[PDB]
């Protein structure tokens, strides 16, 4: 039947916004999205909402991108937009079972152009990653080159059943550099991404097949926690990343340390 | 009853259809309006994509309400 | 028949299968003894991505050989 | 391997799990060590809940990582 | 005994139950009062979903609650 | 083998390719013309978005079937 979500009101910005929370798996790209949009005040609601259904949370997603009016616009603009909004309406309905990106591993903003990567530019909101490279050390960046995920999956098992020694090395190369870092994020992925991501920028951050609403407050980054498990514990907002093991520190809403509970 | 299609231009139609017509019978109406084929056609109501094979009552679409038009490419 | 699938962490599965059946059976197959997406799917055999519409005599699908299953980065 | 659980009291478990191990049995695997039943708990990795049902491999679980613990609301 | 039930309007509606009835039996007494039909009602309390099959004694529902009605109108 | 690469305005492009090209590959040609980057570039066969990985025969573009150019700001 209908997903149902629970509102958690914040203190954002001496303003009191809503975000909404997590329980099952799945919803999570829709959620990072509307995230972004109700702490920018892009998207507001009643201000007493403490549940909401998935048609309502659609409803608000579908009329903010529908309704934008940009009427500065040529003919290769107009046309180009009416078909990148086709094609991302075919998609928008899988912001709720779950998103699919292509990643590849030269930058934090570098992604395959899907259907999917097309609603996070519809509504301005940058997208990121961490799966980087380390480009200082030459036999990964070699193996895995430009290569991106779909195609370095697809990479590592030709090379698998190849008769040359310098491809199977190469593959399998790839192939740990894809064990050791399933996590999703890298050492040097973490660091470009606190220089490339502007300080107070709310984007979407997809790590360890999840999407997550980010900031950067003070030159640290924060991602917001969207789990139901604690819509009732009102001091951790926002969680610091700054390890690749999941240590993060717990936040209040002004991006204070939470005590513990005793 | 009378519904109405908003396009991503600004241009807003009005059709008269019933609470028993289906997307296709829709989709047929705004080409005796306006000329554009089914097949170019997408129907969205409150971020859903109105399939072809069901009707206004499924999706719960009564008088006056609206319904958006985003042109697709030949679609095959 | 008998085809084996490969994961990347070496995982093998086994699966009885007939020639006449089709890709999107296959992935329906893997849904049911892994619980696996059948959107996230991409089988691959001999470099080629494996489509849902054709089927495995198509392939030269033959016994125990075996499909490499690799999947999508889908965030959920 | 082994991982850490941290969790919002302070306290932070840690338990010889594998990668094969489903969630259901890193919950009872709580429930020995530090005496929580699996029925009101919930756990927590990179923003995400671990549903029962999967394993930590289903959810790349590398070694030496940090778990979080929540008290499972719902009934 | 009474109950409250809010809906997303903000209206509270009031209905005179006893703890040993079925969810179902409560979702016709608001299609008595309300009109809403039962095929497109959900119940919340305490952060969970009341099943159809379900008594009100079942769900420890105490006097003077107040349970939250959800709606299902955009089928899909 | 010649394709031909329309945008939605109606331009028309005339490219050089060979059916075991990748459309990453065909993309790069597409910036050698035009100039555009190919993470702006989608391409469109029959009102079908194709992968970046996959190759022209993999998705059965065949002698002078024309492919749909869509732009990205
Ligand atoms: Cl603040
Ligand atoms: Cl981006
Ligand atoms: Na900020």
């Amino acid at each position: 039947f209908m997903s149902v979500y629970h509102i958690k009101w914040i203190q954002w910005k001496e303003e009191n916004t809503p975000i909404i929370t997590q329980n099952e798996n799945g919803p999570a790209p829709l959620l990072a999205i509307l995230n972004v949009l109700l702490l920018a005040w892009k998207v507001k609601l009643p201000p007493m909402m403490e549940i909401i259904t998935a048609e309502q949370l659609m409803e608000y997603l579908g009329d903010y991108m529908l309704d934008a009016k940009p009427k500065e616009i040529s003919e290769i603009q107009r046309l180009n937009y009416e078909q990148n909004m086709s094609d991302a309406m075919a998609i928008l309905h899988k912001l709720q079972t779950g998103l699919d990106v292509n990643v590849r591993f030269t930058g934090v903003r570098v992604f395959e152009y899907t259907p999917e990567c097309i609603v996070f530019d519809l509504l301005d909101i940058p997208l990121y990653h961490g799966w980087l490279v380390d480009p200082q050390i030459d036999d990964i960046v070699k193996a895995v080159g430009n290569c991106s995920y779909n195609q370095l999956v697809e990479k590592i098992i030709s090379c698998k059943q190849s008769d040359n020694s310098e491809l199977v090395s190469e593959g399998f190369v790839a192939e740990q550099f894809l064990n050791n870092t399933a996590t999703q994020l890298t050492y040097h992925g973490l660091c470009e991404l606190t220089s490339t991501v502007q300080e107070g920028e709310l984007c979407v951050f997809f790590r360890n097949n999840h999407f997550s609403t980010m900031t950067k407050y003070k030159g640290q980054l924060y991602l917001l926690v969207t789990d139901q498990g604690f819509l009732t514990e009102e001091k951790v907002v926002w969680e610091s990343l700054h390890n690749v093991d999941g240590d993060g520190n717990f936040c209040d809403s002004e991006f204070h340390l939470r005590p513990p509970s005793d | 009853m009378q519904i109405f299609v908003k396009t991503l231009t600004g241009k807003t139609i009005t059709l008269e259809v019933e609470p028993s017509d289906t997307i296709e019978n829709v989709k047929a109406k705004i080409q005796d309006k306006e000329g554009i084929p089914p097949d170019q056609q997408r129907l969205i109501f409150a971020g859903k994509q109105l399939e072809d094979g069901r009707t206004l009552s499924d999706y719960n679409i009564q008088k006056e309400s609206t319904l958006h038009l985003v042109l697709r490419l030949r679609g095959g």
